[PDB]
RNA sequence: GUGAACAGCCUCUAGUUGAUAGAAUAAUGUAGAUAAGGGAAGUCGGCAAAAUAGAUCCGUAACUUCGGGAUAAGGAUUGGC
RNA sequence: CUCUUAAGGUAGCCAAAUGCCUCGUCAUCUAAUUAGUGACGCGCAUGAAUGGAUUAACGAGAUUCCCACUGUCCCUAUCUA
RNA sequence: UAUCUGGUUGAUCCUGCCAGUAGUCAUAUGCUUGUCUCAAAGAUUAAGCCAUGCAUGUCUAAGUAUAAGCAAUUUAUACAGUGAAACUGCGAAUGGCUCAUUAAAUCAGUUAUCGUUUAUUUGAUAGUUCCUUACAUGGUAUAACUGUGGUAAUUCUAGAGCUAAUACAUGCUUAAAAUCUCGACCCUUUGGAAGAGAUGUAUUUAUUAGAUAAAAAAUCAAUGUCUUCGGACUCUUUGAUGAUUCAUAAUAACUUUUCGAAUCGCAUGGCCUUGUGCUGGCGAUGGUUCAUUCAAAUUUCUGCCCUAUCAACUUUCGAUGGUAGGAUAGUGGCCUACCAUGGUUUCAACGGGUAACGGGGAAUAAGGGUUCGAUUCCGGAGAGGGAGCCUGAGAAACGGCUACCA
RNA sequence: UUACUUUGAAAAAAUUAGAGUGUUCAAAGCAGGCGUAUUGCUCGAAUAUAUUAGCAUGGAAUAAUAGAAUAGGACG
RNA sequence: ACCCACUCGGCACCUUACGAGAAAUCAAAGUCUUUGGGUUCUGGGGGGAGUAUGGUCGCAAGGCUGAAACUUAAAGGAAUUG
RNA sequence: GCCCGUCGCUAGUACCGAUUGAAUGGCUUAGUGAGGCCUCAGGAUCUGCUUAGAGCGGAGAAUUUGGACAAACUUGGUCAUUUAGAGGAACUAAAAGUCGUAACAAGGUUUCCGUAGGUGAACCUGCGGAAGGAUCAUUA
């Protein structure tokens, strides 16, 4: 249709932004990012619709243009900038930090981590190849390309990544019984460990999973993110820790802490 | 289906960047390039040991099989290096809670390695538009019937 | 402009399909530049997404490779002789791929005699050092040598002159040399 | 010889060169030609004249006693080397 | 029902090469049509081998129109024997 | 949210339709009309025609200011605040509208790119440029502007004279190796050796590696070390894929030789032989390849309504396939050349109709269904009808141009 | 060896169904709720769906399909 | 050849309704709201009408195929009493 | 009683129909062919390299060779959808006209079928059916 599409319509936006039907015809349309705007958080959504710090469209700009926000160590000027999975978002004048991690319903959760643990990030290595001159390279989910990596790292690992500089502080391989966060799907936002990886030649390997409460379920290998060693993530998970409590179970817990 | 010395065309027939040197001498004078299609598909005897060129062959050629892999029975051999397969299937029409018998014909390139005839349930897989209609190459051949 | 679409064609059933939409640039095609011998003239084409194709218009003198020797020198490209697609290109002396042209043999003769030391087809003590080692590899072919007597060699254009702008090729050897020989003599 | 051809046109053999003759070149005739633009307005009536034309390929309607109509109609081609 | 003289125009066809009135009337063709065609028919005076109706193909038969064509015309001029 | 009643007879039971009843995010119309919330609305007839207005423009500290521009009174005598114009930059390909085309087409769900293009965005990537004479930074050219002008008339412009750049055209610049060739002279053996080139990246071709699964001795050319006249042989370099001629590297060349920072803003620090020497801070804009992102292009499988008073269809002149080429961003009869005679069909082709854009959905509420979808979302098409094209990363664009028809 | 059958994955949001919640009721909306109301706490935005095709999976009844007849069969 | 008993396969017939049907009736016209063994053909109020049109077959008469506009509340079946 | 057909009037729908009938759109053979694009050229003007003056390079307007794309005009055909028409010939409505009384009673010649011919009209006759008949019946 003649070129790039510069608009997004409300009701066409990602559901996990939790926008309201009325109030406008349009969503922000995240910028061209490290993350696919399908799965991503525009800064305006985070600040205005989650942190509830900004009340306006014009107000979100007054924050960024006041130099306040950074992301993954670097200041981010862009209103629609698509902060994705495993990001940082430091605000000095508010002293806080947030690592973006999914709910157990699958939305980006508003999750505060301390002045450390916002040092480093994890990312899933999407490909590892040979660059110019023979220089090997590796790139994460968020499009970080890191050069001269560890010969052990293959696709479908994770990498612990210093921010202020870069490169690679150790890593975690992919084999039986590792800690895993589910990137997207029916089971998106869950956490668990590897019961088996069903191999499929010519695409779409099934990855079997078991969580802390001993439930089984499967998703796509491409959505299987290794978050660390079994029972010990490398980052801080929020309440419920991606446990997928049943809808029936939910009702009780709401009417449990509800009383006197 | 008996091919001649295979060098008959107004152009010379050779696989790309396959060079057997005139100065150096081997026992079988010219080299041969074959490959492994994948998906557990045995790349047969005649490919490696044949004289044919067929730039469209799943082995010994420049194509690559990816995507779907389908089956069906050979209907028309009448073409040259391609054939017609007929994949039969039923179709569910819910109003009557019943099936109707449809079918589709797939033009598919066949390597001179394989030998096929009207008959012959045959396994076939999709590699890029090679010609017009044909998106599929013959990768596997079983026998026909009784 | 010319259209590369498949929907101006007929369905494999044979039916003629109505025109569904207009012509769009990305399905276009453009005119052949039929490149013939002559003082170098090469036109730029602004391709898809910017970049450049290079139209060969008049092409003399482009790079050629002697296979077995592993060496490549530049020569004149006299004209065409054979061509598998259209003799019209032969007659008109147009340069495309698969061309089977004729090239200046002399820069290809010079390298040999200044390498193997034997003059082709009939002091500096450091040199006789080298020419001593390189011998016993010094027989080429009866069919590849004889053309040096004439001064022009049988070569096949492997570039796409209207595309790259270079017209390049490789001297014919082996049975490929024989194949086009049995053509030239038993055709013309 | 050209050509489908005992056509028309030119020719070998053979036969003729016979049809009163000289000078001019008005009108009107007889016979032969060509006409700008219009195109049957001429006329009893297109009378006369003009247009068509060989061959190859293509395409060829109603009607019909199914044999025709048909060269229907409509188009393209044509030398030399 | 009558009537002179045996019957009393059936099937068909028509201003027809048969219609006086008559350039019949209606439609069609045309700028305009005593023309043509299609209709209508108490048809002066169509009509059944005195053959009636139809009819493909054929025609130096009679008739109307269309396209092409043209000195037929506007409107005449020039050339040759 | 599993219902029926009225009407054919003298009366009767059936068949059977007509009639009643109810619903409609379904349209019109009539009569009537007070309050809150909510809010469809020239789709249908005619993608018929349209006076006028509006709808696309855009500057940060950070490209270009000598405005006969405003402004204080500038340490501001190169500039410096503000800042029209104009230059360069980017956008104008998004939106919004409409449903006219379109029946395997679009479209849906589902694959493909080991078949390509990609502004931007994010992440990395560059010591090599001259060769035998700016690097304290080459050269002109122009807009705005001023001034002389033409036309009834337009977002028309002529010619005269100035002046800028991240415009246009140019163009130097830096480590240590190491491997290649070629080779003055020394002259015997198992013999050698200065110093003259070549090596960034990209373009083009050719060739080479990109390998291994289980172990042992014989062969030839010349070496590849090495020790003490005895000759020993110690060692094979892969990253990835279901899969490659993949990534990446190697040699020989090729090229109207691509990029390799003559670029701006804030600061004003540190050294010492003090020359305005040498060195330095965070930024902005760029730039080569790569990945990423926003996309694009094609693509696998299966699925459309009425129609046989449409049964054969395609193949001149591409119909189906093979080869070669050409063209494209790239696959492919996309086009050309040559060659074969293929391809679809009663499991309904081909053809015709559609008061047909497809879908998400909507109405109806036993079940099974019937009917509808111009229309808020997605995809598609179009801008009176057709075609052609310039700019561009992206257009076959129409609030762009060119032609024809109307 | 298919057809079939189960489980799953991958399925847009709206819409339908449906949980929750006192928009004063409601149609809706996806808000809200408790407070010390002097620089505060905090649970949400569930859930299930056209069942054709594709993909992965368990099932082997039903119905199909192949297999040694001039043995050119199996096996070491 | 005749008689008798048995048994297939026929053209019918009788009684009973086991059932079925609106009934007349039906050993199928049963095994049907306890609705499915397989399969072929046709019908969807009465007219208009087997008309018009196209096609096709025939020497022709004709056959085969076969509409719509419009019109109408009945038409019809079986049985009952008159 | 019911009841058929012609005939006679009133209104309505469609049909056939001379007009080589009109109209709109799609696909089209032929002829012609704008425009930009590619290409062979051209060279108003302006202009750089090596050496008044000569040799070889770059920039470039009008104009132009050839080519593909190709609107569009003319003339034909084909398919679709709509439509005018003198006249023709049906059918349908409205009722207690005219003619006779075909069918319903053995309807007064049982009715009906296919076919064939004939007749103002319903109908009549021939052949072969059927029973839906006015006969389920002559081992007598
Ligand atoms: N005939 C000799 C050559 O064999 C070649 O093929 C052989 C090997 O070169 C080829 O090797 C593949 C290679 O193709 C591919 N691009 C990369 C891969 N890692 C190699 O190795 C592959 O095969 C080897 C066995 O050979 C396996 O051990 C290995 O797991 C597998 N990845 O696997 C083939 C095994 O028979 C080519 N056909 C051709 O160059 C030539 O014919
Ligand atoms: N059929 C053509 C053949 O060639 C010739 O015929 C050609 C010519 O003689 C003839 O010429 C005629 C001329 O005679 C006649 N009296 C007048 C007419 N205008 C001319 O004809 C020409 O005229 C002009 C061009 O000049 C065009 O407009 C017209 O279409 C054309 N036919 O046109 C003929 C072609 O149509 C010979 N008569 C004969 O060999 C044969 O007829
Ligand atoms: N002009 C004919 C039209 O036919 C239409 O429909 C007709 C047919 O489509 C329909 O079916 C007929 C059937 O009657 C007839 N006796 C048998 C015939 N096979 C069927 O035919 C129909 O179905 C078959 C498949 O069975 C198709 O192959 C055929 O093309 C189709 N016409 O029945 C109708 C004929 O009775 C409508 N009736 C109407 O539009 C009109 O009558
Ligand atoms: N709205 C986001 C999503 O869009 C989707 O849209 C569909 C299409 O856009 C997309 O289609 C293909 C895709 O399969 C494939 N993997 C990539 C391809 N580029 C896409 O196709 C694209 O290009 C084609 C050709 O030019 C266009 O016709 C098409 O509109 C465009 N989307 O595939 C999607 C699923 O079939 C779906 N509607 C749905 O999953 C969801 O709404
Ligand atoms: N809108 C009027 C015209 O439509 C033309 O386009 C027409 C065509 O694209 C298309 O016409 C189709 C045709 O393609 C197809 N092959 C046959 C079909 N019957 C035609 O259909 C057309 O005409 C029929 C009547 O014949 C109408 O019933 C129908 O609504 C109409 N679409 O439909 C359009 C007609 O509406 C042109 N765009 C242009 O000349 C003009 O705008
Ligand atoms: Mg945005
Ligand atoms: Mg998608
Ligand atoms: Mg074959
Ligand atoms: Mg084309
Ligand atoms: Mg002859
Ligand atoms: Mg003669
Ligand atoms: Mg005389
Ligand atoms: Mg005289
Ligand atoms: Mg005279
Ligand atoms: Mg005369
Ligand atoms: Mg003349
Ligand atoms: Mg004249
Ligand atoms: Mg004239
Ligand atoms: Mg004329
Ligand atoms: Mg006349
Ligand atoms: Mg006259
Ligand atoms: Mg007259
Ligand atoms: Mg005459
Ligand atoms: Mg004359
Ligand atoms: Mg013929
Ligand atoms: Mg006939
Ligand atoms: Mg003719
Ligand atoms: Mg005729
Ligand atoms: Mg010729
Ligand atoms: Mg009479
Ligand atoms: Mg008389
Ligand atoms: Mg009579
Ligand atoms: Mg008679
Ligand atoms: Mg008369
Ligand atoms: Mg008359
Ligand atoms: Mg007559
Ligand atoms: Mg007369
Ligand atoms: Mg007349
Ligand atoms: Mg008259
Ligand atoms: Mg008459
Ligand atoms: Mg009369
Ligand atoms: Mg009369
Ligand atoms: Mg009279
Ligand atoms: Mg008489
Ligand atoms: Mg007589
Ligand atoms: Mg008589
Ligand atoms: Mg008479
Ligand atoms: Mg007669
Ligand atoms: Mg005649
Ligand atoms: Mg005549
Ligand atoms: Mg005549
Ligand atoms: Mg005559
Ligand atoms: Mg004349
Ligand atoms: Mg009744
Ligand atoms: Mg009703
Ligand atoms: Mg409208
Ligand atoms: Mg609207
Ligand atoms: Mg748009
Ligand atoms: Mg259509
Ligand atoms: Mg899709
Ligand atoms: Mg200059
Ligand atoms: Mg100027
Ligand atoms: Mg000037
Ligand atoms: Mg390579
Ligand atoms: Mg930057
Ligand atoms: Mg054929
Ligand atoms: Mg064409
Ligand atoms: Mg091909
Ligand atoms: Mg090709
Ligand atoms: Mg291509
Ligand atoms: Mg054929
Ligand atoms: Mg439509
Ligand atoms: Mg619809
Ligand atoms: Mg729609
Ligand atoms: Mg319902
Ligand atoms: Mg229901
Ligand atoms: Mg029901
Ligand atoms: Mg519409
Ligand atoms: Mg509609
Ligand atoms: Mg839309
Ligand atoms: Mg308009
Ligand atoms: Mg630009
Ligand atoms: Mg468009
Ligand atoms: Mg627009
Ligand atoms: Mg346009
Ligand atoms: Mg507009
Ligand atoms: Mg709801
Ligand atoms: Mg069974
Ligand atoms: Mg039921
Ligand atoms: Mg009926
Ligand atoms: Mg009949
Ligand atoms: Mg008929
Ligand atoms: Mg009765
Ligand atoms: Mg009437
Ligand atoms: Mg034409
Ligand atoms: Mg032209
Ligand atoms: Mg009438
Ligand atoms: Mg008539
Ligand atoms: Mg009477
Ligand atoms: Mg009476
Ligand atoms: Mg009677
Ligand atoms: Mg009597
Ligand atoms: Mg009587
Ligand atoms: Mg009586
Ligand atoms: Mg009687
Ligand atoms: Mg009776
Ligand atoms: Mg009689
Ligand atoms: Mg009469
Ligand atoms: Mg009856």
């Amino acid at each position: 249709a003649r070129g790039p599409k510069k608009h997004l319509k409300r009701l066409a936006a990602p559901h996990h932004w939790l926008l309201d039907k009325l109030s406008g015809c349009y969503a922000p349309r995240p910028s061209a990012g490290p993350h696919k705007l399908r799965e991503s958080l525009p800064l305006i959504v985070f600040l205005r619709n989650r942190l509830k710090y900004a009340l306006n469209g014009r107000e979100v700009k007054a924050i960024l243009m006041q130099r306040h926000v950074k992301v993954d160590g670097k200041v981010r000027t862009d209103t629609t900038y698509p902060a994705g999975f495993m990001d940082v978002i430091t605000l000095d004048a508010t002293n806080e930090n947030f690592r973006l991690v999914y709910d157990v319903k699958g939305r980006f959760a508003v999750h505060r981590i301390t002045d450390e643990e916002a040092s480093y990030k994890l990312g899933k290595v999407k490909k590892v190849q040979l660059g110019k001159k023979g220089v090997p390279y590796v790139v994460t989910h968020d499009g970080r390309t890191i050069r001269y990596p560890d010969p052990n790292i293959k696709v479908n690992d994770t990498v612990k990544i210093d921010l202020a500089s870069g490169k690679i502080t150790d890593f975690i391989k992919f084999d039986a019984g590792k800690l895993v966060y589910v990137t997207g799907g029916r089971n998106l936002g869950r956490i668990g460990t590897i019961v088996h990886k069903e191999r499929h030649d010519g695409g779409f390997d099934l990855v079997h999973i078991k969580d802390s409460l001993d439930n089984t379920f499967v998703t796509r290998l491409n959505n299987v993110f290794v978050i660390g060693e079994q029972g010990k993530p490398y980052i801080s998970l929020p309440k419920g820790k991606g446990i997928k409590l049943s809808i029936a179970e939910e009702r009780d817990r709401r009417r449990a802490q509800q009383g006197l | 289906s008996t091919e001649l010395t295979v060098q008959s065309e107004r152009a010379f027939q050779k696989q790309p960047h396959i060079f057997n040197n005139p100065k150096v001498k081997t026992s079988k004078r010219t080299k041969r390039w074959y490959k492994n299609a994948g998906l557990g598909f045995k790349t047969p005897k005649t490919a490696i040991e044949g004289s044919y060129i067929d730039k469209k062959c799943p082995f010994t050629g420049l194509v690559s099989i990816r995507g779907k892999i389908l089956t069906g029975t050979v209907v028309s051999t009448k073409m040259h290096r391609t054939i017609v397969i007929r994949r039969a299937y039923l179709h569910y029409i819910p109003k009557y809670n019943r099936y109707e018998k449809r079918h589709k014909n797939v033009p598919v390139h066949v390597s001179p390695a394989f030998r096929v005839q009207v008959g012959d349930i045959v396994t076939v897989g999709q590699c890029r538009p090679i010609s017009k209609t044909v998106r599929f190459n013959v990768v596997k051949v079983s026998a026909a019937a009784g | 402009g010319i259209s590369r679409d498949s929907r101006h064609k007929r369905s494999a059933t044979g039916a003629k399909r109505a025109q569904f939409r207009k012509k769009r640039k990305f399905e276009l095609g453009r005119q052949p530049a039929n490149t013939k011998i002559g003082a170098k003239r090469i036109h730029s084409v602004r391709t898809r997404g910017g970049n450049k194709k290079y139209r060969a218009l008049r092409i003399e003198t482009g790079n050629f490779s002697w296979a077995s020797e592993g060496i490549s020198k530049k020569t004149r490209i006299a004209g065409v002789v054979y061509h598998p697609s259209n003799n019209e290109l032969v007659r008109t002396n147009t340069l495309t791929k698969a061309a089977i042209v004729q090239i200046d043999a002399t820069p290809f003769r010079q390298w040999f005699e200044a390498h193997y030391g034997q003059t082709l087809g009939k002091k500096s003590k450091n040199a006789e050092r080298k020419w001593a080692a390189r011998a016993a590899s010094a027989k080429i072919e009866s069919s590849v040598e004889s053309q040096f007597s004439a001064g022009r060699l049988y070569a096949c254009i492997s570039s796409r002159p209207g595309q790259s702008g270079r017209c390049d090729g490789y001297i014919l050897e082996g049975e490929e040399l024989a194949f086009y020989l049995r053509r030239l003599t038993a055709k013309k």
